[PDB]
């Protein structure tokens, strides 16, 4: 058994972290005060759930988590909320002035004065770890903390823990939800500074999650908690193989081996089916074939784009519920005949499959109906580069007039970091186009 | 369509199906970058306080 | 008030649809790079499909199908036909065709190609070929010469069977090709425009010297220039369907629909239904339509051959008005509301 | 969190007083500072504008400044006069005679340090001060001249807080003296340099609204100030009520101000109210709030382009309908928003409506059309300055013509900078 520390930065990372840990507790049968009746070896262990929870002599099961916000109001609601008991006060870290949607303010100005405190609170968790594999980092692209502080954190984690893997869960900005006009700047800036410190990153476009809640959950104006419980299901699908017995994606390094052959192109597309409303009176349960097929509709992807006009490098299916291998291969067979699924020449056209027999657990009073089988697909397709094209184009429009630039320079950032970051992104877009398109 | 390295346990199964075969900077470099920005800030503040003194 | 932007100004047909849309009084043109449009009439190359369908509160529609270029480039079409099971190696309406990469670039069929050539040489069959790509065309029965010529130009070229016995219209003993305009809407309805055209040669067809290429190449450009008899029999070297129908009735005792059109509608249907899973926008966050130009040849036994599909066609001058009104009707106002000039191509045989 | 409010001069104090009257009545706090509402949302951000007192009375974090005692005696006598901390009344005795120079250089200098002492004692009492707001006019002497002197001193002592002003622009239609274009031009230069966001309230626009659409035939300063209270309440909604959006000026400034000197916002309000019963639909709120006739700055939005926009809807309504209506002015008038700032319109909503309305909308536009306000002030200025007319009132207090020439150059620059981005 090897432990994993989750790091939640900014509002988006904290409120999503709350969503995840709520779900993890429901899944492992841990209650809000940290007690796990089914855990029969009291005060210690090395089961697979122990990679995420640690144990105290009194029988409390404690997330291997640090929450970090440069302003207190969001983590205060953790400290006062229904899971107050579960986290040690030392794992909730607040500033008092936030980064005002400004990458430079979170990285340089407010970053410098809190980075050492965070690294030592991170180190207090790493010290109760007999074997650490590395980190899960939750953050928004568009926030000033989520973007600027995270990239500073990511740089130093590489130094202080250079043999450990670092995975991110990144909220990509979407005007239907988004908080700010400068979020394209913050996104490009922090992707450029984090690109080499991140081994594999799962992007969630707030636009895709929003529309899934409107169309499939009949929520006409989705809240953050709507958005986050759905994001939480998908994250828990992705992490279940670290918390549960199995042989696929058993540690963080397998995530890069299985999903990232080229290390810069480390943005797997997540697709998830089915999302069913709990208010749906009469619902016909969907089959293995139907939910595997739903993995290839764009309307179910965490990032709207079109995988038909790209190439795959890797592909996992993670099933939860009543699924058996024979039905997967029958579903896969029928799908490859009816759909454009082309791989890059230097990879096998194939699927790594993982099944866990316990179906998704749903938060009581949530918006998701309980289902008998679900699947989350993780496909490293070059079509995700569409999201970089979108982001980069918005960045180009504003920076051509230096709009808002003065806010960043005023924090001590130099204008040239903008153009460096944007040139890195220019490379990244061409890497994607090299791998994933052949000549016109 | 080959179905390979099947693994079972009470929690679930895992395997691999193949349809077709193939055809970092320093700590000191970081806190220097952080201090160079801090001085660019403290300079622009001194330029303001000098202007306000004029 | 719907909104639209124009990003191909060198487009005869969408120039006219732009003006037809303004005249409605319900469409406003924005500037090229304004993102708040309902409709994009976009560029031919590098059209930024990845940026469509992400504007909250805006149904967006573009006049091109992403991926539809695998039908409209000569090398791709060949590769599509022989690799797709619905079209087949065993495809009766496509001329034998082989992709050939030049020597500088070093898949490629060139040695599978002359298998067919020498099987024809010692088979004593007529064996003229034609080399082409996506003006630099050579028609010769010396295989030894055509792989000569492909490699001194630097682009990938396809070599295709030459149709040595084409149907020839009299008076003239002269070649032609047929161009049909088909519209695929956002619902993937396939609409054939009821008017086609015959792009005539006005030179009698000479089967003994293919090095002169003006009785062999029916392109409106080459006839406008090289041929001494441009404008001789038909206005603009363009024959329309009413004439070509009655010529077939008088000269050959059939009609256009029975002799040729059934075969054309079968080829259009088969090509677009093949690539439909790859380009459909049915469940996508933006929508596509596209106007295509299909080009056919008729041999003397009245068999129709597909020679190429063009994804950005110009229209014939007389027809611009009616086709372009038709595009607005069924491609644009179908999505943005304010007897048909199209034949819907649908067939569902049971087996 | 906490904001320190400052109101300077005759106009700054009258509008300031009715602002505090209006928002104190929203938050349930009565004239003696005693709370008496029925919801806890009235109290959740009450600290942004109020200190909690002995007996948990609520006292405005407000300093009242004048160079004469007339108007502030009127405030102490006024409806909510006793709400204010009496130590926060700072006044001289001789007035400023509608003279910028007296406000900024002579009479004002004598009293500015005693104002800064009360500022300091109000910031030290602040858990985490985020910045200041000043209400003043630019056409007189105290609020114009001393007000901008105070803004300069406050920046010196707090260079990293947000400075925010509600600035009444002078108009010949509502005019106290001929020298207003001089006082306004001197003040605008200070504002370009030393504030993060300035709400341009044009007495011209407040008059025309009062006349053309409220059909008040003889508008008083009281009628003008009703409009000013209503839109000040509206723009400060996020600072005072719980919402998705936190109560901080810095995020607003960052998202509204693409270039630092272009921070002069055109405010707007709907429905336009004089001191009725019809339900206003969400499509109507939206159409009006963007209507030129609802702008408090007498500029025509269709003469310029919106760099950024913030909009604040108040009441019980469907934010799906709000979302739809906002998306449909931007998508049906995309001409008038710069294409080089994507998604430059932000919309916020608050459940609690203002007194007397079930639904209101407040508009905050950073339009390049605001140049028209500055060119108007500039033409009036030049018409006197080319004859050095009325200058003696200023050279008498130490000023030189050079300082006028510099101030008019700076405003003409500001107008050119607006025009550069209306063509970009
Ligand atoms: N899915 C989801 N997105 C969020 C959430 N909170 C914010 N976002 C999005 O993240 C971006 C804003 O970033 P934040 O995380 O709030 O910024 P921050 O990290 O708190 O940084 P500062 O507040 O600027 O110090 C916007 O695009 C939001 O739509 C959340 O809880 N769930
Ligand atoms: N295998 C073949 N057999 C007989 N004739 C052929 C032929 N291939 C091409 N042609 C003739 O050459 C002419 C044009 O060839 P090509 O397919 O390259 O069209 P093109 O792209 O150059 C102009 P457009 O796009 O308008 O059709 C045809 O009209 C036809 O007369
Ligand atoms: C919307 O009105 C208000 C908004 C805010 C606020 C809080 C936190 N983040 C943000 C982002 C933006 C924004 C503004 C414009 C654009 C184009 C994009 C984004 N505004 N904003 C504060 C407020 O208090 C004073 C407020 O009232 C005026
Ligand atoms: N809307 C409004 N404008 C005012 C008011 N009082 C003065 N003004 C304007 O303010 C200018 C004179 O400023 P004033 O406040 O009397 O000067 P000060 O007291 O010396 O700062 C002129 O433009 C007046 O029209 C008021 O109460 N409401
Ligand atoms: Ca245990
Ligand atoms: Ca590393
Ligand atoms: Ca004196
Ligand atoms: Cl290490
Ligand atoms: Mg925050
Ligand atoms: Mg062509
Ligand atoms: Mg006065
Ligand atoms: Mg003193």
């Amino acid at each position: 058994m090897r432990e994993c520390i989750s790091i939640h930065v900014g509002q988006a990372g904290v409120q999503i972290g709350n969503a995840c840990w709520e779900l993890y507790c429901l899944e492992h049968g841990i209650q809000p005060d940290g007690q796990m009746p089914s855990d029969k070896t009291i005060g210690g262990g090395d089961d697979s759930f122990n990679t995420f929870f640690s144990e105290t002599g009194a029988g409390k099961h404690v997330p291997r988590a640090v929450f970090v916000d440069l302003e207190p109001t969001v983590i205060d609601e953790v400290r006062t909320g229904t899971y107050r008991q579960l986290f040690h006060p030392e794992q909730l870290i607040t500033g008092k002035e936030d980064a005002a949607n400004n990458y430079a303010r979170g990285h340089y100005t407010i970053g410098k004065e809190i980075i050492d405190l965070v690294l030592d609170r991170i180190r207090k968790l790493a010290d109760q770890c007999t074997g650490l594999q590395g980190f899960l980092v939750f953050h928004s692209f568009g926030g000033g903390t989520g973007s600027g502080f995270t990239s500073l954190l990511m740089e130093r984690l590489s130094v202080d823990y250079g043999k450990k893997s670092k995975l991110e869960f990144s909220i990509y900005p979407a005007p239907q939800v988004s908080t700010a006009v400068v979020e394209p700047y913050n996104s490009i800036l922090t992707t450029h500074t984090t690109l080499e410190h991140s081994d594999c990153a799962f992007m969630v476009d707030n636009e895709a999650i929003y529309d899934i809640c409107r169309r499939n959950l009949d929520i006409e104006r989705p809240t953050y908690t709507n958005l986050n419980r759905l994001i939480s299901q998908i994250v828990s699908s992705i992490t279940a193989s670290l918390r549960f017995d199995g042989a696929l994606n058993v540690d963080l390094t397998e995530f890069q081996t299985n999903l990232v052959p080229y290390p810069r192109i480390h943005f797997p597309l997540a697709t998830y089916a089915p999302v069913i409303s709990a208010e749906k009176a009469y619902h016909e349960q969907l089959s293995v074939a139907e939910i595997t097929n739903a993995c290839f509709e764009p309307a179910n992807q965490m990032v709207k784009c079109d995988p038909r006009h790209g190439k795959y490098m890797a592909c996992c299916l993670l099933y939860r519920g009543d699924v058996v291998p024979k039905d997967v291969n029958a579903a896969i067979a029928t799908i490859k005949t009816k759909r454009s699924i082309q791989f890059v020449d230097w990879c096998p056209t194939g699927f790594k499959v993982g099944i866990n027999y316990q179906p998704p657990t749903v938060v009581p009073g949530g918006d998701l109906a309980k289902v008998q089988r679900a699947v989350c697909m993780l496909s490293n397709t070059t079509a995700i580069a569409e999201a970089w094209a979108r982001l980069d184009h918005k960045f180009d429009l504003m920076y051509a007039k230096r709009a808002f630039v003065h806010w960043y320079v005023g924090e001590g950032m130099e204008e040239g970091e903008f153009s460096e970051a944007r040139e890195d992104m220019a490379a990244l877009e061409k890497d994607y186009e090299e791998v994933g398109v052949d000549s016109v | 369509m080959e179905v390979i390295e099947l693994n079972k346990c009470t929690s679930g199964q895992s395997f691999e199906v193949i349809l077709k075969p193939p055809s970092d900077p320093s700590l000191e470099e970081i806190q220097k970058k952080l201090e160079a920005a801090e001085e660019r800030r403290k300079y622009q503040e001194a330029e303001l306080l000098k202007h306000l003194a004029e | 008030m719907y909104t639209f932007v124009v990003r191909d100004e060198n487009s005869s047909v969408y120039a006219e649809v732009s003006r037809l849309l303004l005249a409605t009084g319900q469409w406003k043109r924005l500037r090229k790079d304004n993102p708040r449009f309902n409709l994009m009439l976009g560029e031919r190359n590098r059209l930024p499909f990845g940026r469509l369908g992400h504007e909250p509160g805006l149904v967006q529609l573009v006049n091109y199908y992403r991926g539809a270029d695998k039908l409209c480039r000569k090398a791709s079409l060949v590769k599509l036909i022989k690799t797709s099971p619905e079209l087949s190696e065993s495809c009766t309406w496509f001329p034998e065709s082989y992709v050939i990469y030049p020597t500088n670039l070093k898949t490629d069929e060139r040695e599978v190609f002359l298998a067919a050539y020498n099987r024809r040489r010692e088979g004593r069959e007529g064996n003229v070929w034609i080399a082409k790509s996506s003006e630099g065309i050579l028609i010769s029965s010396e295989a030894s010469e055509l792989l000569d010529f492909i490699d001194e130009q630097g682009q990938v070229h396809v070599i295709q069977k030459y149709l040595e016995k084409p149907l020839l219209l009299e008076p003239g003993h002269r070649k032609f090709d047929i161009r049909s305009w088909v519209l695929v809407d956002h619902l993937y309805n396939i609409y054939l425009y009821r008017e086609g055209v015959l792009r005539t040669s006005s030179e009698p067809y000479n089967s003994a010297n293919f090095q002169d290429k003006t009785c062999h190449l029916t392109n409106h450009c080459i006839q406008k220039e090289y041929s001494k008899n441009y404008g001789r029999y038909e206005e603009g070297n363009e024959m329309f369907f009413e004439e070509f129908n009655q010529y077939l009735m008088d000269a050959l005792n059939t009609t256009l629909e029975n002799s040729i059109l059934l075969q054309i509608k079968h080829i259009i249907r088969s090509c677009l239904m093949c690539i439909e899973p790859a380009i459909s926008t049915k469940h996508l966050h933006y929508q596509s339509f596209q106007l295509f130009g299909f080009d056919f040849m008729v041999d003397e036994e009245l068999k129709v051959w597909l020679i190429e599909v063009n994804g950005a066609p110009a229209c014939a001058q007389k027809l611009y008005a009616e086709l372009c009104q038709g595009i607005v009707d069924v491609a644009i106002s179908s999505v943005f509301p304010l007897t048909s000039i199209f034949i819907k191509l649908h067939h569902h045989h049971h087996h | 969190r906490e904001i320190v409010h400052i109101q300077a001069g005759q106009c700054g104090n009258q509008i300031g007083a009715k602002f505090w009257e209006v928002i104190s009545d929203e938050h349930g706090i009565d004239p003696t500072g005693s709370y008496h509402g029925d919801s806890d949302l009235q109290l959740e951000r009450i600290n942004v504008y109020y200190n909690e007192a002995t007996g948990n009375k609520y006292v405005p974090r407000a300093i009242l400044v004048d160079l004469e005692p007339g108007t502030m005696d009127s405030v102490r006598s006024g409806p909510f006069g006793q709400i204010f901390r009496p130590d926060n009344f700072v006044f001289g005795q001789s007035g400023a005679g509608n003279n910028w120079a007296k406000g900024h250089y002579t009479e004002g200098a004598e009293l500015v340090d005693s104002v800064l002492d009360v500022v300091r004692k109000e910031s030290e009492s602040c858990d985490c001060l985020q910045g200041f707001q000043l209400t003043h006019s630019l056409g007189g002497g105290t609020g114009s001249g001393m007000g901008t002197l105070l803004i300069s001193k406050i920046r010196e002592e707090y260079p990293d807080r947000i400075m925010n002003t509600f600035s009444v622009m002078p108009s010949p239609k509502v005019s106290d003296t001929v020298v207003e274009p001089y006082n306004a031009t001197l003040s605008v230069h200070q504002l370009v340099e030393n504030t993060d966001e300035t709400y341009c309230i044009d007495n011209e626009a407040l008059y025309d609204i009062c006349f053309r659409t409220l059909k008040l035939t003889t508008p008083t300063y009281g009628d003008l100030n009703h409009l000013v209270s209503a839109t000040m309440s509206g723009v400060t909604t996020c600072l005072r009520f719980p919402g998705q959006l936190n109560a901080d000026l810095r995020k607003l400034a960052v998202n509204m101000v693409p270039f630092p000197r272009l921070h002069f916002f055109m405010p707007g309000f709907a429905p336009l109210t004089s001191r009725q019963y019809r339900a206003l639909t969400v499509p109507e709120l939206t159409q009006q709030m963007f209507d030129s006739k609802n702008m408090m700055a007498a500029c025509d939005p269709r003469h310029g382009r919106y760099l950024t926009v913030a909009a604040i809807f108040r009441g019980r309504m469907s934010m799906k309908e709000v979302d739809e209506q906002m998306l449909n002015v931007q998508n049906k008038n995309s001409s008038y928003f710069v294409e080089w700032i994507p998604n430059n319109v932000k919309t916020a909503v608050c459940d609690i409506p203002p007194r007397g309305l079930k639904m209101s909308a407040t508009f905050i536009g950073n339009s390049t059309a605001i140049q028209e306000l500055f060119k108007r002030i500039s033409e009036q200025f030049t018409a006197m300055f080319r004859r050095k007319a009325f200058l003696h009132w200023y050279t008498g207090e130490g000023m030189d013509e050079m300082e006028f020439t510099e101030a008019e150059s700076n405003m003409n620059d500001l107008v050119s900078e607006y025009q550069q981005y209306q063509d970009a």
